[PDB]
């Protein structure tokens, strides 16, 4: 439980805005599991938005989010960002990451409020 | 004499989660190098009976099997003794998404490879967590050169139960632990095939063919 996960970069910004998150873990091996994030937004489920393998080579995204999104990693710490350009009102959600899949460590999230206008 | 013997064997380990379902397979195998042709025994540690396919697994489960013409560099047996590693996005036609890193190298006669494989957001009810897939059909890989370093794409497709396809995009990163001789572009054809399993696929003889060529 020197595992951690801590989100940032969250805030409201108008339809066709930027943000720039971020998601740091501590207690892991540097860059030797794979990084997920994560959306939820009020009565929807939460939908999977991007992800990167253990060391950057590789990324995927979401088709709502291709070409609007880009994850990228730092290459001597498990810190991962998410580029979040042209966003939409769709996008306003809670944005959280999880190191590797099935593990129960998860961040507490950061909140994204895309103002229609 | 090359490290790299006209007969190596095979030593794995491959950790991983598919739809948040952990799992342990470790395997143990045989190939001819200069052929392409290797064959796999592998064996479900942790995590059974798997509740997904099998079929999704096994590409994860090393190009320096690929029978390479003399006139395309050989990236890959090149990159011997130290060894290379690759990493693989595996995008599916329903969204489902794997991701998997591979670290190989070499002891005498013997590949080890360390295998994490992380796979989520596969449809509960969708072919991979019914486990209605048959087959990977045969494919060729495109290799190419870019930032320096070798990378592959295939699109794959999977034999449904029934008759249909459910298709992926693999796109794989490979690069060697020194400097090789880096190739032109070329094509690498695959045939992947489970030979036999038992019931529950917690023991599986795991199959490939792969030749490079030019165009
Ligand atoms: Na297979
Ligand atoms: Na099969």
């Amino acid at each position: 439980s020197q595992v951690q996960l801590v989100e940032s970069g969250g805030g409201l910004v108008q339809a066709g805005g930027s943000l720039r998150l971020s998601c740091a873990a501590s207690g892991f091996p540097v860059g030797r599991a794979s990084m997920w994030w994560y959306r939820q937004a009020p009565g929807k489920e939460r939908e999977w938005v991007a992800a990167i393998s253990s060391y950057g080579w590789v990324t995927a995204y979401a088709d709502s989010v291709k070409g609007r999104f880009t994850i990228s990693r730092d290459n001597a710490k498990n810190t991962v960002y998410l580029q979040m350009n042209s966003l939409k009102p769709e996008d306003t959600a809670v944005y959280y990451c999880e190191v590797s899949v099935g593990t129960g460590y998860r961040g507490q999230g950061t909140q994204v409020t895309v103002s229609a206008g | 004499a090359s490290v790299i013997k006209p007969e190596m064997k095979i030593k794995l380990r491959m950790e991983g989660a598919v739809n948040g379902h952990k799992f342990v397979i470790e395997g143990e195998g045989i190939g001819k190098p200069y052929e392409g042709t290797q064959t796999l025994d592998l064996t479900v540690e942790e995590g059974a009976p798997l509740p997904f396919s099998y079929d999704i697994l096994t590409p994860a489960f090393n190009r320096a099997f690929t029978k390479y013409p003399e006139d395309i560099p050989d990236y890959f047996k090149q990159a011997f003794p130290e060894g290379y590693s690759w990493e693989r996005s595996m995008t599916y036609e329903d969204q489902g998404i794997c991701i998997a890193t591979s670290d190989i190298t070499m002891e005498g006669d013997c590949f080890f490879y360390e295998i994490r494989f992380d796979g989520t957001n596969f449809p509960p009810n969708g072919p991979v967590m019914q486990k209605k897939t048959l087959k990977w059909e045969p494919s060729t890989e495109k290799m190419y050169v870019e930032d320096g370093v070798l990378k592959g794409d295939v699109e794959m497709a999977l034999l449904l139960e029934g008759g249909g396809h459910y298709r992926c995009d693999f796109k794989t990163t490979y690069k060697a632990k020194k400097d090789v001789r880096l190739p032109d572009a070329h094509e690498v054809d695959h045939r992947i095939e489970i030979l036999s399993h038992d019931k529950d696929y917690n023991k599986v003889r795991l199959y490939e063919h792969a030749e490079a060529r030019y165009s």
